[PDB]
RNA sequence: GGCGGUUUUUU
């Protein structure tokens, strides 16, 4: 699921989890082309769902 | 309901194309076409 | 009339009507 | 066993640069004064980046990247803002950050130029240097092509990337006659005069200076747009003065630990 | 892909303490002091005012390695003097003569403004 | 595909037409490409050819004054050969 | 494109800087490398030494 | 016949016109052992010492004895010739626009360059080359020095601001091309996301990031060990899937779908990537100046002369005199005199007018040394060097040979299945060889432990 | 085999990157980055200390 | 039994490349051969080879 | 775990010549993605930095990690049994640095001398006494340079630009160009250093060093005389470019009339070897003798061209100054690209004539002139002629077909010898055997 | 492919110039003149000028539509 | 190695060098340059 | 000009002239001795001394 | 869990 960085240096930047923990959880930056293991509670889900279909 | 939907190659028109289905534009007829950009959060960081 | 001293410039105008008559890849 | 007193000198005033002359201090200041300049010096720009169709022919990281590099003035703003990074909220607060939307499209047959003149901020002050000279090229669209984003610039330095980066280009020279020989001209004659010598035309360089300091140091601030020259030079002034209180302070709870 | 983040450079770390300090056995009244995320920046100005202070015997600054955001002060004064006291009144007084040549450059400007 | 047609089609008729159309795709292309390039792609070219002109001009220019001050040429990093 | 103009070559999504001159097999680009050899019709004379005869006359 | 040629393009002559006048003959190699051939026209024709004076033909220009990627050199002649040699293989794998229409390439291995300049020196023969339309590489201030220590064996020192502001910044393209078929009679591919249960071989990787025609979309992250495609074979189904290489990481730009020659769904994905020049990173001038990027300092950090100017590259000067490419030299003082002037000059190899105190004596018109030497300032410290160090412009490259593209490690990866040893190539995620030459270098250390473990213990064990 | 699989093996726990100075390092040490750091493992036996 | 790399493929890396694996020659001699006087660069190759550009390696 | 700061894995390159191209190293992680290395630890890899790729091995047993930490070792493997001298020397920029950096005209002051002592991991805390007190505390080079040797070494070398007709002559002990190192109780004294006293040479101060002090000592010595002399060399500067490759006019007139003599005698040998008087050298036929002739001309004028290229030279040159510090570069090359190349030998010879009699179709058949054979007569600063230009292209072509054929063959030669000895060793008998215990030597290197 | 927004060595804006330069360089100002007429004093600024390269054009040539 | 190593450095007539190390190596029946110093 | 131990020369003179016939440092030289197959094939002629 | 060959590049 796709998440953004709420607290810490890496404040704004979005990416997808790849993996997660029961504390920390890595993150993929989608800017820069590395992969980060931040706190799962400083990460805020945003998703990306299609409302209508119709 | 996402019938997936590309771009024909030199008409540069819409097109829905379904599984088990040719590959060819609705018009003209060619077997050239691309996709649409995602509709994720693409977001960059201007650095 | 012939071109004393004065010929650096001459030089390369034929080169440039070789090259624009014949590409680089014309043998092949 | 104590600091000096220094004395300050403008010669050019202008809306561009500023030329100043500092006189009774040290090199190892000058220097530093120098490298606050040109890094630690908090302004705006662009960072956050959300484009959402790029039909361009450039990339898509491009764009965030022009974007980034495109100035935007910060007078009284910058000292107002604070580090989103150091921020107590989530997403980008505007009591943090400015925002922007661009949302072109190339309709007629002739090509288009997204310019820096595209960028609407939200806020008034905070613009791209287009005030008061043509503005900042993004990208060309060709009919049937465009472009919608909205950006986020927050407060930044340029120790953390080059887009923070104010002043253009710092002068900076000291002791324009080579008197106290820091730099040794195999053949003097061969050199030509600073723009500040004092010496006449006949002597190649001033002579020899055994008991002489470092002193009067000429900088030549030359601002890109975004912060005045001078108001640069007193934002380093301060972010020297902060660096330096606190580490002092830091210092002293380390000795009362101790 | 592993070039490091731009914000390492400055920003403190959890746990990093910002200055250290430890005393040297091989000398009396020497100190190093361990300034983390700095550069020559904050460390020529306050090696040149301990060298300005008579009563500092030594004082340089170093960095161990330029990748790595750290630089150590060593300073040694005399046995009547410690260096921490050294340090505090060099960082003091850098203060003092900064905030006035600020005052002195914004009258300057202030002047230069149609003066 | 016209072009192929018309050579294909032996009828002079059928080639006159092809030709015609032809000709008239190939003007149309023309100004759809003046009308898109009327700024920017059209002033670039002008640049571009009154630049090389004058280079062209420069050069000859440098190439006559060279030639007129010939009064002496005494250089140190610079000689020739001489066999015999 | 035997001397299309450049805005046909613009409009196939091609490039007139494109020199050409190589093949496109099964959407691959391949070129030929020009082979050299010795020249047909021609004596050439050598004296290989390692071997019984001290000159040697090749067409 | 002069005028009438440059009187050309607007009229209608050409070289046939040349040819057919007589003017010009083509001598082939067999027949040039038999001409009394000449350099130039004017030199070796006035009146001096009886030399030949029976001249049949004569060359058009000198320097057209270069080739197409020699050609690019400025002032190959004052160059060694190995190092114009190693100059003219390493520009093939010089980076830049290698084509107009390249978004619509879907080739493997792709390189474009954001602000690929034109040398600010050319020489007359790449005008036809056509290398200023395409170039391969950026003007940089260089500076000469050994400044830190970073630039001491074949290294150089790059700007880290300028590389911020896009200083040889880059975008790798890699393409991905899959087909589906009939394996058999009962065995069968089609593009379909492999579900959690229906598909029984599937890898342990994420599969929801692509759509459900199974194709990733446009503009989309991926990272290493991430499906592109899915291809999902029919036993029930096996994920025949294939993904991206690890250690790739980027961003989808297109995909493309038709059907092929045997009229199946075949599909091309192209992921970017934008490789920011970091250390480790090969760079080399137009003379054999071959580097890599040791360490990369901030415009604070960087020198700077008189104004502000800092060098964006500082190579090391004791790679100069042993490798004797003096047109280096020569190429960054006519740069900083065609900067200062305002055009660009010329670097055509044999000229008998382009010489250096000429090229010094313009440059000094313009506050410069005559030489090219300026005073810079320790930016640490801000003291003058004593040294005055020579900085000027130069034009620079960038080759492919990336640090992130060579980098590799290994602990206990995949086997080969003939001898149970560890696979080969950076791709299959291999080990390293220990060769021959590394037992023989083992045995005379004398380390027989050290050699048994590297030769089985971390080979393939076995009983 | 003699030559290819016995006298010359591929080993594992192995990297191979490119080369730059680096004058702060003493001639013993040698710096390594940190994905080769991560990837590498040595094993290590368990001890009370 | 027949040649080998008559037709390669066209490294698309840069124009300089194109151009030149356009123009590139070949020849036929065997691979890594104690003798040494065909690689060396004959008097004859003047205009008509380029005597600085070839490769560093075996060929 | 994870590799960690400290652990100790065994680095090398490829091509392995000899034992000391796989020691051990002593893991650091940085940031970047980059192996790294002192570039004093580069002469034995034999490595560049300009894109070349190390391997590193890391064992996976405390036996194995002992055993290569105990005997393979960089510290431990500075001097090679194959020639009994060092293999870790300073033969980089900081060799250059430290040569003008140990002159006798270097003063310092108490920030530079107290800036300088920050990078040095051994020193024992104690300012040195100033050369020079009054009028101003002034140090020297070498006063700082002497806390940089460990221990109380003693040594005596000779620097490179040290006239031998001194030693007999006055001064002796007291020379005035600065030269003969006279190291006492570990203090340089006088003299300058360079590649004589500091590089791979017996006898050299490293070797010396590491023959009298650990192995520890040399590494820290290694360690602390380049991260001092990097630091200064921030201060002083060294750069290259024109102002360092031009001459000074007279020069260049000296070296045209040594040309012009050049030509004068090589045709007069012509003419005597037309006219029939050149008599056959013993030993050698008409030709050989008048190409023998030919040759000893060119050579000794492009020799006294370089002399009076060399002597014209300024202190000031960088050039100069990186010859005589043997960091890079040699007098040849100074030679070649202010003053002349030279001749463009090809197979030991001159240029062949590839045409019918006569090198290529510009010059005239039966011209064994200098100039139509092969003598560049321009240098690389003044540009060079097409024709010496290609003719130095095949000189250059020459050198690089000799390089592949002499790296193809020594493989196979090594890997012989290699496979002829690799079992013969020295057994607790104190006698060298082969793996049949047949002796071969009742004691070692006899 | 497109003029940068700042010179790399210096930091000045130059992407708000292309524009300006080849209307100097049109209207009958040389590349000398019309540089200083711009206002590039130092050397590392011009270079963003003399040997900048325009593909963004011929990347338009290929429009994709119409 | 010790032989090896300058063997990879090293290049009337004597022919010296990888040559002659090739030919000592191998004791031949016909050397490449015979000769007795009398 | 180069330098090289005494030692290593002495060595390989030694481990050529032990046998008394001068044994060739090449295949036929040195898979003549009586060392062993596994040894013999680890040099050259693999599956002939096998 | 996938092979052989060729070519091209790099130290
Ligand atoms: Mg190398
Ligand atoms: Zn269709
Ligand atoms: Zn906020
Ligand atoms: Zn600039």
């Amino acid at each position: 699921q796709t998440v953004r960085i709420s607290q810490g240096p890496y404040k704004g930047y979005i990416g997808v989890v790849k993996d997660a923990t029961e504390s920390t959880a890595r993150v993929e930056l989608h800017s820069t082309c590395q992969t980060i293991s931040v706190d799962r509670q400083r990460l805020t889900t945003v998703g990306s769902r299609r409302p209508g279909g119709m | 309901q996402q019938p997936m939907i590309y771009i024909c190659g030199e008409c540069h028109t819409e097109n829905e194309i379904k599984s088990r289905d040719p590959i060819r534009c609705r018009e003209c007829g060619y077997r050239i076409m691309y996709k649409k950009r995602t509709k994720r959060l693409v977001v960059f960081d201007a650095r | 009339e012939i071109t004393p001293d004065l010929w650096q410039e001459a030089c390369w105008i034929v080169i440039s009507s070789y090259f624009d008559e014949k590409g680089l890849v014309r043998q092949q | 066993p104590y600091a000096n007193q220094p004395t300050v000198r403008i010669t050019e005033l202008t809306d561009e640069n500023v030329k100043f002359i500092i006189e009774n201090t040290d090199l190892a200041v000058a220097n530093s004064i120098r490298r606050v300049f040109i890094a630690e010096v908090p302004i705006i720009a662009i960072d956050w980046v959300q484009i959402d169709a790029n039909s361009s022919v450039l990339h898509d990281e491009f764009i965030a990247h022009r974007l980034g590099l495109i100035p935007l003035t910060s007078d009284d703003i910058v000292d107002k803002l604070q580090y989103s990074r150091d921020c107590t909220c989530e997403e980008f607060c505007p009591e943090c950050s400015v925002e922007f939307t661009l949302d072109v499209r190339c309709n007629e047959d002739q090509t288009r130029h997204v310019t820096s003149r595209d960028l609407i901020s939200n806020s008034p002050r905070v613009i791209p240097v287009t005030s008061r000279q043509d503005d900042i090229l993004i990208v060309k669209l060709r009919k049937g092509q465009e472009l919608r984003l909205r950006a986020y610039a927050k407060k930044g330095f340029g120790k953390e990337h080059a887009k923070w980066n104010p002043t253009a280009g710092v002068a900076f020279e000291y002791d324009p006659d080579n008197a106290l020989r820091h730099t040794v001209y195999p053949k003097p004659e061969e050199w030509p005069k600073s723009e500040y010598s004092e010496l006449d035309e006949d002597e190649s360089q001033a002579p020899y200076d055994p008991n002489g300091k470092p002193e009067r140091f000429y900088y030549n601030v030359e601002s890109c747009g975004s912060l005045r020259p001078e108001t640069i030079v007193l934002s380093a002034l301060s972010g020297l003065k902060k660096k330096l209180s606190d580490l002092q302070t830091q210092l002293s709870h380390e000795i009362q630990s101790d | 892909m592993n070039a490091p983040p731009a914000f390492e450079s400055f920003l403190l770390f959890e746990g990093e303490k910002k200055i250290t300090i430890n005393k040297d056995t091989k000398v009396p009244n020497a100190c190093l002091f361990t300034i983390n995320k700095e550069d020559h920046t904050l460390g020529n100005i306050i090696k040149s005012q301990l060298l300005k202070d008579p009563q500092v015997l030594f004082a340089g600054y170093k960095v161990p390695h330029p990748l790595e955001h750290k630089i150590i002060i060593r300073v040694q004064t005399t046995p009547d003097y410690s260096p921490q006291e050294a340090f505090t009144n060099a960082i003091t007084d850098l203060i003092s003569e900064l905030s006035l040549l600020e005052e002195r450059f914004r009258v300057a400007i202030k002047d230069k403004q149609e003066g | 595909l016209k072009e192929k047609a018309m050579a294909e089609d032996l009828g002079d008729q059928d080639k006159a037409k092809q030709i015609q159309d032809q000709l008239n795709e190939l003007e149309e292309r023309a100004e759809a490409l003046d009308r898109q390039r009327t700024k920017n792609i059209s002033a670039i070219s002008y640049i571009n050819q009154r630049n090389r002109e004058w280079n062209i001009v420069e050069s000859e220019k440098a190439l006559v004054a060279e030639s007129h001050n010939m009064k002496n040429q005494q250089m140190d990093p610079f000689t020739r050969r001489q066999c015999k | 494109l035997n001397g299309l103009t450049d805005r046909d070559l613009c409009e196939l999504n091609e490039c007139p800087l494109d020199p050409g001159g190589y093949f496109i097999i099964n959407g691959s680009e391949k070129v030929l490398i020009a082979q050299e050899k010795m020249a047909t019709n021609t004596v050439y004379v050598f004296a290989k030494k390692d071997s019984k005869y001290a000159y040697t006359g090749e067409c | 016949h002069i005028d009438q040629l440059k009187e050309r393009e607007y009229n209608n002559y050409s070289w046939q016109d040349l040819v057919a006048s007589g003017v010009v003959e083509y001598i082939d190699t067999l027949e040039e052992e038999t001409v009394m051939l000449a350099m130039t026209p004017d030199d070796l024709q006035e009146k001096e010492v009886a030399y030949c004076s029976t001249y049949t033909h004569c060359e058009i220009h000198p320097s057209m004895i270069l080739g197409v990627c020699a050609s690019i050199i400025p002032f190959p002649d004052h160059n060694q010739s190995p190092r114009n040699t190693y100059q003219s293989a390493m520009g093939k794998q010089a980076m830049g626009v290698y084509i107009t229409n390249f978004h619509v390439r879907m080739d493997t291995l792709a390189h474009v360059l954001y602000y690929p300049q034109k040398p600010l020196v050319t020489t007359r023969s790449m005008e036809y080359l056509r290398f200023r339309e395409l170039p391969a590489g950026i003007n940089s201030i260089v500076a000469i020095a050994s400044y830190t220590g970073y630039n001491q064996e074949d290294s150089v020192i790059m700007n880290r601001s300028a590389v911020d502001r896009g200083f040889f910044r880059s975008v790798f393209y890699r393409s991905y091309k899959e087909q589906e078929s009939k394996k058999g009679f009962d065995q069968e591919e089609v593009f379909e996301k492999p579900t959690r249960e229906t598909c029984q071989g599937m890898r342990h990787a994420i599969y929801d990031k692509l759509d459900d025609d199974g194709l990733i979309a446009p503009g989309v992250r991926v990272s290493g060990d991430d499906v592109i495609i899915g291809k999902t074979v029919t036993l029930t189904k096996r994920d025949c899937s294939t993904f991206l290489r690890t250690s790739e990481t980027g961003i989808v730009d297109q995909v493309m779908v038709t059907l092929n020659q045997e009229g199946y769904k075949f599909c091309k994905i192209r992921v970017r990537s934008v490789r920011i020049p970091q250390i480790g990173d090969k760079f080399a001038s137009r003379h054999g100046q071959k580097g890599t990027c040791g360490i990369q300092y901030r415009q604070e950090d960087m020198p700077f002369t008189c104004e502000g100017i800092t060098p964006d590259i500082i190579i090391n000067p004791h790679a100069i005199p042993s490798r004797m490419t003096i047109g280096h030299l020569i190429e960054c003082l006519q740069g900083k005199v065609s900067a200062n002037k305002g055009e660009i000059g010329d670097a055509t190899p044999f000229n008998d007018a382009v010489n250096v105190q000429k090229i010094s004596n313009l440059l000094s018109d313009y506050g410069y040394h005559l030489r090219g030497n300026e005073v810079l300032y320790n930016g640490f410290t801000g003291r003058k060097i004593t040294s005055q160090i020579f900085i000027g412009p130069t034009y620079y490259q960038r080759l492919k040979h990336m640090v992130d593209d060579k980098i590799h490690s290994r602990a206990r990866g995949p086997i080969q299945i003939l001898n149970r040893q560890p696979m080969e190539g950076r791709s299959r995620d291999g080990g390293l060889r220990f060769g021959e030459m590394e037992r023989d270098c083992q045995i005379a250390h004398g380390a027989a432990q050290f050699l048994r473990e590297r030769l089985f213990e971390a080979s393939d064990p076995y009983q | 085999r003699v030559r290819g699989n016995l006298m010359g093996k591929r080993v594992d726990f192995s990297a191979r990157t490119v080369i730059t100075p680096d004058p702060n390092l003493s001639i013993d040490q040698v710096g390594v980055p940190r994905s080769i750091a991560a990837n590498m493992t040595f094993a290590e036996i368990v001890t009370p200390f | 039994q027949a040649r080998a790399g008559v037709s390669q493929v066209l490294n698309r890396l840069t124009f300089a490349s194109t151009l030149s694996h356009l123009r590139r020659l070949n020849s036929p001699i065997g691979r890594d051969g104690k003798l040494a006087k065909p690689r060396q660069l004959h008097n004859t190759l003047w205009g008509m080879v380029c005597p600085a550009e070839t490769p560093e390696g075996h060929a | 775990r994870h590799m960690c700061d400290g652990d100790i894995v065994i680095f090398n390159r490829q091509p392995t010549l000899h034992k000391m191209s796989m020691m051990g190293h002593r893991v650091r992680i940085l940031p970047w993605s980059t192996f790294r290395l002192n570039l004093s630890v580069t002469t034995p890899y034999n490595a560049d930095f300009d894109g070349d790729e190390m391997n590193l091995h890391l064992p996976q047993s405390l036996e194995t990690r002992a055993e290569i930490q105990e005997l393979a070792m960089v510290p431990r493997m500075i001097v090679t049994p194959q020639s009994n001298r060092p293999v870790m020397g300073i033969v980089q920029d900081t060799l250059t640095a430290v040569r003008k950096f140990t002159k006798r005209d270097v003063f310092l002051e108490r920030g530079e001398v107290m800036n300088l002592l920050m990078f040095l991991s051994t020193w024992d805390g104690k300012v040195p006494q100033p050369a020079i007190l009054k009028p101003r505390p002034l140090w020297t080079g070498k006063q700082i340079f002497s806390l940089i040797i460990p221990g109380h070494i003693n040594c005596i070398r000779t620097h490179s630009t040290h006239p031998d007709d001194e030693d007999s002559g006055p001064y002796k002990h007291i020379s005035p160009g600065d030269t003969k190192v006279v190291v006492e109780n570990g203090e340089l004294i006088m003299g300058i250093l360079c590649k004589k006293s500091l590089g791979t040479s017996a006898g050299s101060l490293v070797h010396i060093s590491y023959l009298e002090m650990g192995h520890d000592i040399t590494r820290l010595f290694y360690s602390n005389i380049q991260t001092v002399i990097n630091n200064w060399l921030l201060i002083e500067g060294h750069t290259i470019g024109i102002g360092d490759s031009i001459a000074d006019s007279k020069t260049y007139q000296d070296i045209q009339n040594t040309i012009k003599k050049a030509k004068q005698d090589v045709i007069e040998v012509i003419e005597k070897a037309h006219n029939n008087e050149l008599e056959p050298t013993p030993g050698n036929t008409l030709r050989q003798t008048f190409e023998n002739q030919v040759n000893r001309i060119l050579n000794d004028a492009r020799d006294k061209t370089g002399s009076s290229a060399q002597k014209s030279l300024s202190e000031y040159n960088n050039f100069k100054s990186m010859v005589v510090s043997g960091a890079k570069g040699s007098k040849i090359n100074i030679s070649q690209v202010i003053a002349v190349v030279g001749q463009q030998n090809v197979e030991g010879k001159r240029i062949p004539f590839g045409f019918k009699h006569r090198t290529l179709p510009h010059f005239i058949k039966d011209d064994y002139g200098p100039e139509s054979r092969g003598f560049v007569e321009n240098s690389y600063l003044a540009g060079l002629t097409p024709t010496e230009f290609f003719f130095h292209a095949m000189g250059g072509r020459e050198g690089l077909i000799d390089t592949a054929v002499k790296t193809a063959e020594t493989g196979y030669i090594q890997r012989r010898l290699i496979k002829s000895m690799e079992s013969v060793m020295v057994k607790y008998d104190a006698t060298v055997r082969n793996s049949i215990n047949q002796v071969v030597q009742l004691r070692y290197g006899e | 492919m497109i003029i940068p927004v700042r010179c790399f060595t210096c930091g000045k804006i130059v992407g708000n110039k292309w524009e300006a330069y080849l209307g100097l360089l049109q209207a009958e100002y040389t590349e000398g003149d019309a540089l200083d007429a711009l206002g590039l004093k130092r050397y590392c600024c011009r270079r963003m000028l003399l040997a900048h390269v325009d593909l963004i054009e011929k990347l338009l040539n290929y429009a994709p539509l119409e | 190695q010790s032989l090896g190593e300058p063997a990879t450095q090293m290049t009337k007539n004597v022919t010296l060098g990888v040559p002659r190390l090739k030919e000592l190596i191998n004791i031949s029946k016909k050397p490449k340059t015979p000769s007795l110093t009398v | 000009g180069s330098y090289v131990n005494y030692r290593h020369l002495a060595l390989l003179c030694d481990t050529m002239t032990c046998r008394g016939h001068l044994m060739a440092i090449t295949r036929h030289g040195v898979n003549r001795q009586d060392t062993g197959p596994l040894m013999k094939c680890s040099f050259e002629e693999t599956v002939d001394v096998l």
